[PDB]
């Protein structure tokens, strides 16, 4: 039944990136250590929109640090779509499976 | 008996291609950590000051001229830029490869297992 | 929490109210028992054993009796309706005089003294039987198959278990193991007939076997035990990383080939055809017996392997990195596959290690095939008896008030305290007069005396009663007939549990 | 707690009593039927020994053990069951007399096995030769149902009984295993039990004018679809999802459909020739053109019939299980004499008849359609149970217990044992003969004794078997009288006797347990 399948793919939409994070939250913890490792000798970047940032370590090191907790963050707002889109799923599932059996 | 085998085979094929389709892509992945290496190998083989011919744009490209063999980048964070130095890009360049082929590989013996769960609803599907 | 002198009492009522009713259901002749339960269950049996299961205890002396009974039951599983018959007495005899005698003690080191005199008794009246003469072990067998009642097909297949088992007598440990039964592993074939049902040498292999996966047939070739220790090596004792992507899969894989192809060789080396492979197989190790074109038969249990490690008799590899002939596949050997009914039975036969044989049990159906096994079951125990001691005894109360005399002669010459718990533990040898004039349904009180009677010249020697003959008897003329290995066992056996109850006074939670 | 010593016997004989009491006459033409409401609850109508034991809810553990045990014997005599509950308890309550006199009851169990034995060996010696003719057949199937039903309807069902078993004799079979094909016909007439040397089907199906009379039967009797379900079905039932369910429906008449075509030339083939008759038999329904087109062949086609049907109509029709309607062959397609579909109440009974096979054999009994149609068919198929035996041996003897008395004549005088501790169980052994005869005659007329001294006195003066006239309570010989036991009823009936009631006699005790 449609009311199985029905709220998950807006639970894995919020799943969906908020995996992508975890690799790079992963890597959060490996821009904190390349920031580390980057004592100025090349330069450091926050990539963010189309426009190259010059940006610095300490510009950078709340930001990784700042970011590693952000990309930790879209893990709270899909574990809040969680249980939302998962639990309701899982009353539909009764509702319509016996009706067209009915 | 066979209809729930016929039934239950339906997801087992997706374990299988789900499994199937993400080990395939890693590689690819890979392919720039060793390029990025590699390009960054040439890079400091020749020297600074040699021509570059680096993409400007679909169907064109733009020349250049190199003045920095050590200024490598790596991409880690989220959105973010890390110049590296040759060596450190490389590592990292290297490394990248390393913890990515783990994740990738894992994945082939669970592709077997799919379809040999998949197989094995096959047979009691067909017997 | 139950303690004290209702323990005590209670290590009397159990045990006793235990051995009363059932004291009906031993001998040939026996007083059945019904159950019913709140369930309906309706159970009718001369078995204690049967009824030590359904029935309930709430007394861990009454609980711990069905373990004694179990214990009994371990051993052999006959004379456990008899071993409770023991001490249910003893308790209810030597205690509530002797424990308001006051002690636990006395009649414990007498259970003891007790437990000699049989002893001494024993190497009297229990006179030597051979395993040459099939009938002089088969007629106690005769005696003990149709305890159980069938006669029919069981009898000739007693031959089997008085051929399997004992020869399956083996393993001399230094004060010789080799009496036993347990080494004769019963074969299950579908079709056939308990008249063709013959031994074959060694353990004739049905568990494992649906299937042939040890050839077909096999007379010289060796059928070879290879026991773990067939995983690869990848160095040299030693494994290093393994196969992961493209010339690991070659270099790697070989680096675990060629370890096992090592210990392949010494297989080959032996001249296998057959090879039984349990597990810590290698698809390795196989592969090289199929380059050699020698089957090996991979993951496959423990006991099989040791049913085939006593089916040619060979060892199981404790060096698989060195291996000999001596090791797997001894002797000449056999290994045959048969269908016989429906399935395909490995037989690996002509077997070193002295002989070995196995029952080779063939009904028409499983039933008439099993009401013979149970039976069987019976000789080859009583077999390992036979064979444990061969001296056969005879039946009845001739034992009984033998021993019962000795120990009141030990009473009349020791004279002591024990003296009382003699006259009390040689009251419970009546048990089985009592029994059998129960059980044949006379007055105990002359025969007792009569017993007494056959005792005042004869020593009850062969005498006792028999209540299926109903009379005192000499048991040479009856041919009844037991090893002094089962009559000691049971014998002893509640001697203990009547140490271990008089023993317990207190339960805490 | 426990019952033990006495105490785990009186109870199982004194329910042995009562028991053994009410069915006194469930027996011989003496018999009286009883019902349950009670048992299972439903409305329920039984004459038999075993039979009325399972009905019941018998809490009593001695009540549900004779039912065992009496079962095997129930199997071949089906009369006798009721009659063995009687002399154990005759037999208990003596053994019981000498516990009560006091005494050992496995010294007195011993004191049945020479007597059995004794007994069994007098029932060789008393077993007498009538070989199997009809009117050892009557008498027998008649004392049989006269203890199972009237003689009247015994002498009515005796003709039905000798029916199908003329030709079991044409299979030489001891026993009948078919013939006992029955069908129990809507009417309001019990008595009426035809005798068919076909089967019955009760179709015919839901069309005529297919030719219902077939002369020439070409049967094929078939599982296929002619029709099928119209109800939602996925995975088999009704699935989570709606739709799927239905791309299933649309191939079933079109498969029918096609299968008339396939009958056309399945009659072309076979026949060519509606002269030629051909039957259809489906084991599944058959929609109305099918039927209406194949009654277009000269073909009648009976939807739905039964497993044993199909495989009766495969050996008693020589016809087929065969699983098409493509061409087939004629010869494959079983032959019957002659057929039709025939009509008493609402459905149209197919007699199918003079089967290649006279094997499967209907006897069609009408009835109220009641348990009393459910009652009156029950006997007959014992009333052969009985004949089967005479069938059986070929010594069949007088019945109403003529044996009985002489036993006791031949047991106890001199002591089979020459002594008294078995004799002890021997004079309660041959105690236990004398029940059943004498405690019909007096409940149907005079009583056990000065009737016993009737019978004994004849038994005295001649040994012969002179039985009991149950039309009156008074000895006749039974010989005369057609009310005849084989040996192997006599026979089994020991067995079943005394082995239940020695080994319950030994009970040393008796425990609720877990």
């Amino acid at each position: 039944v449609e009311k199985y399948q029905q709220l998950q793919k807006d639970l894995s939409k919020s799943m969906s990136g908020r995996q992508k994070l975890e690799a790079q939250l992963t890597e959060n913890n490996i821009v904190k250590e390349e920031l580390a490792l980057l004592d100025g000798s090349n330069v450091v970047f926050k990539l963010l929109g189309p426009v190259l940032v010059k940006q610095e370590l300490g510009e950078a090191r709340a930001t990784v640090g700042k970011r590693l907790d952000y990309i930790t963050a879209e893990i709270k707002r899909y574990e809040s779509q969680l249980r939302d889109l998962e639990r309701q799923s899982e009353q539909q599932r009764e509702t319509l499976a016996q009706l067209q059996q009915e | 008996n066979l209809p729930q085998l016929e039934m239950l085979k339906n997801q087992l094929d997706q374990e299988v291609e789900f499994l199937s389709t993400s080990i395939a892509q890693l590689k690819v992945v890979q392919t720039k950590y060793v390029e990025a290496k590699d390009c960054l190998n040439v890079l400091n083989k020749s020297n600074e000051g040699k021509e570059l011919l680096v993409p400007l744009t679909s169907s064109m490209y733009v020349p250049g001229k190199l003045h920095d063999v050590e200024h490598v980048l790596i991409d880690v964070g989220t959105g973010y830029y890390v110049e590296k130095t040759a060596e450190d890009a490389k590592d990292f360049f290297k490394r990248k490869i390393d913890f990515l082929t783990k994740q990738m590989e894992k994945i082939q013996p669970a592709l077997q297992e799919k379809h040999a769960m998949k197989q094995a609803v096959m047979e009691m599907m067909s017997q | 929490r139950e303690s004290g002198r209702k323990v005590q009492s209670g290590n009397i009522n159990a045990a006793k109210t235990i051995a009363d009713i059932i004291r009906t259901c031993l001998g040939p002749k026996s007083m059945m028992k019904m159950l019913l339960d709140p369930m309906g269950g309706i159970v009718m049996t001369n078995d204690g054993n049967a009824i030590l299961r359904e029935i309930q205890v709430q007394h861990p002396a009454a609980k711990s009796m069905i373990e004694i009974s179990r214990t009994q039951d371990e051993e052999v599983g006959d004379g456990t309706t008899s071993v409770i018959i023991l001490a249910g007495e003893m308790l209810s005899v030597a205690e509530h005089f002797l424990e308001q005698q006051m002690h636990p003690t006395v009649v414990i080191s007498a259970y003891r003294k007790a437990l000699d005199d049989m002893i001494s008794t024993l190497k009297k009246i229990s006179i030597p039987v051979d395993i040459s003469d099939s009938d002089m072990m088969l007629n106690i067998i005769n005696s003990s198959i149709t305890t159980k009642a069938i006669s029919r097909w069981s009898s000739l297949a007693c031959n089997i278990a008085l051929d399997a088992v004992k020869m399956v007598q083996f393993e001399e440990n230094g004060r010789k193991e080799i009496d036993i039964k347990k080494y004769a592993r019963v074969e299950k074939i579908p079709g056939g007939i308990i008249e063709d049902s013959c031994v074959l040498r060694g353990v004739m292999i049905n568990k494992d076997v649906t299937h042939p996966r040890m050839r077909r047939y096999i007379k010289n070739p060796r059928i070879v035990l290879l026991d773990s220790s067939l995983e690869y090596k990848k160095g040299e004792s030693q494994t290093d990383i393994e196969i992961t992507r493209e010339e690991d899969f070659t270099r790697i894989l070989q680096m675990e080939e060629e370890y096992i192809q090592q210990l392949c060789e010494d297989i080959i080396q032996l001249k296998p055809d057959v090879v039984i492979t349990e597990k810590g197989i290698s698809d390795l190790a196989q592969h090289y017996l199929m380059r050699a074109n020698i089957t090996a038969i991979r993951r496959v249990r423990k006991t099989d392997n040791n049913r085939i490690a006593r089916a040619c008799g060979a060892r199981i590899v404790s060096r698989p990195e060195e291996l000999r002939e001596d090791d797997v596949g001894t002797g000449a050997g056999l290994l045959e596959i048969k269908k016989i009914g429906d399935e395909y039975f490995t037989f690996i036969t002509d077997c070193k290690d002295p002989k070995a044989c196995t029952i080779l049990l063939r009904g028409a159906s499983k039933e008439i095939l099993s009401e013979v096994e149970r039976n069987l079951q019976d000789a080859m125990q009583v077999c390992r008896n036979v064979l444990l001691d061969p001296q056969l005894v005879p039946g009845g109360g001739a034992s009984e008030m033998a021993v019962a005399h000795a120990l009141t002669e030990k009473s009349k010459a020791m004279t002591g305290v024990e003296q009382w718990p003699y006259r009390a533990v040689a009251q419970a040898l009546e048990v089985i007069p009592r029994t059998l004039i129960q059980n044949c349904g006379a007055s105990t009180i002359r025969l007792l005396t009569s017993l007494r009677a056959k005792h005042t010249q004869e020593n009850c020697e062969t005498w006792g009663v028999n209540g299926e003959t109903g009379t005192l008897v000499d048991m040479k003329e009856l041919g009844i007939w037991e090893p002094l290995a089962v009559k000691l066992q049971t014998y002893k056996t509640a001697v203990e549990t009547a140490v271990l109850l008089l023993r317990i006074d207190d339960i805490v939670s | 707690e426990v019952a033990r010593a006495q105490a785990a016997l009186a109870v199982n004989i004194s329910a042995a009593r009562g028991l053994q009491d009410v069915l006194r006459t469930n027996l011989g033409p003496k018999g009286t039927m009883k019902m349950l409401v009670s048992g299972a609850g439903d409305i329920k109508l039984t004459k038999d020994g075993n039979v009325l034991l399972h009905e019941m809810q018998i809490q009593h553990p001695t009540a549900s053990l004779i039912a065992k045990v009496a079962t095997a014997q129930d199997d071949i005599t089906g009369d006798g069951t009721t009659s063995n509950v009687l002399i154990i308890g005759e037999l208990l309550k003596q053994a019981d007399l000498y516990i009560s006199e006091g005494l050992h009851p496995r010294i007195i169990t011993e004191g049945f096995e020479a007597a059995k034995e004794k007994a069994l060996q007098f029932l060789e010696e008393v077993k007498v030769s009538r070989e199997m003719d009809r009117e050892t057949l009557i008498d027998v199937a008649r004392t049989s149902l006269r203890t199972k039903v009237h003689a009247e309807l015994a002498d009515v069902l005796t003709e039905a009984v000798v029916d199908s078993i003329l030709a079991i004799k044409k299979q030489d079979e001891p026993i009948d295993l078919f013939m006992i094909e029955i069908m129990e016909m809507k009417h309001k007439s019990e008595t009426d039990t035809s005798l068919i040397r076909g089967l019955v089907l009760d179709h015919g199906a839901r069309h005529p004018d297919m030719k219902k009379r077939v002369e020439d039967a070409y049967i094929l009797t078939c599982n296929v679809s002619l029709e099928y379900e119209k109800t939602e079905v996925n995975s088999g039932f009704f699935y989570k999802s709606a739709e799927e369910r239905e791309k299933l429906v649309k191939a079933e008449r079109k498969f029918i459909e096609d299968r008339v075509k396939k009958i056309i030339e399945l009659k072309r083939k076979v026949c060519g020739d509606s002269d030629k008759g051909f039957v259809v038999i489906n084991q599944k329904g058959i929609d109305p053109f099918s039927l209406d087109a194949l009654s277009k062949e000269g073909i009648v086609a009976l939807r739905r019939a039964k497993r044993r049907n199909m495989e009766r109509l495969t050996l008693a029709c020589g016809g087929v299980a065969l699983n098409s309607f493509d061409d087939l062959s004629p010869d494959c397609l079983g032959h019957a004499g002659l057929v039709y579909e025939y009509t008493l109440g609402e459905e149209k009974f197919t007699f199918i008849e003079k089967c290649n096979n006279p094997r499967s054999v209907t006897l069609l009994i009408k009835g109220p359609n009641k348990h009393t149609l459910t009652q009156i068919k029950d006997a007959v198929r014992d009333g052969l149970r009985a004949v089967k035996n005479a069938i059986d041996d070929g010594c069949v003897v007088p019945g109403a217990g003529a044996v009985e008395v002489a036993m006791a004549e031949a047991l106890i005088k001199h002591k089979p044992s020459v002594k008294g501790r078995a004799q002890l169980g021997v004079q309660a052994f041959a105690d236990a003969l004398l029940i059943i005869p004498k405690v019909l005659a007096q409940n149907s007329g005079f009583d056990l004794q000065e009737t016993l001294v009737k019978i004994q006195a004849e038994h005295s003066e001649s040994g012969q078997l002179v039985g009991v006239d149950l039309n009156t309570g008074e000895p006749m010989v039974a010989a005369e009288v057609g009310v005849w036991d084989n040996y192997c009823v006599k026979k089994q009936l020991l067995h079943s006797c005394t082995v239940i009631a020695t080994n319950i006699l030994l009970v040393d005790e008796i425990m609720r347990a877990g």
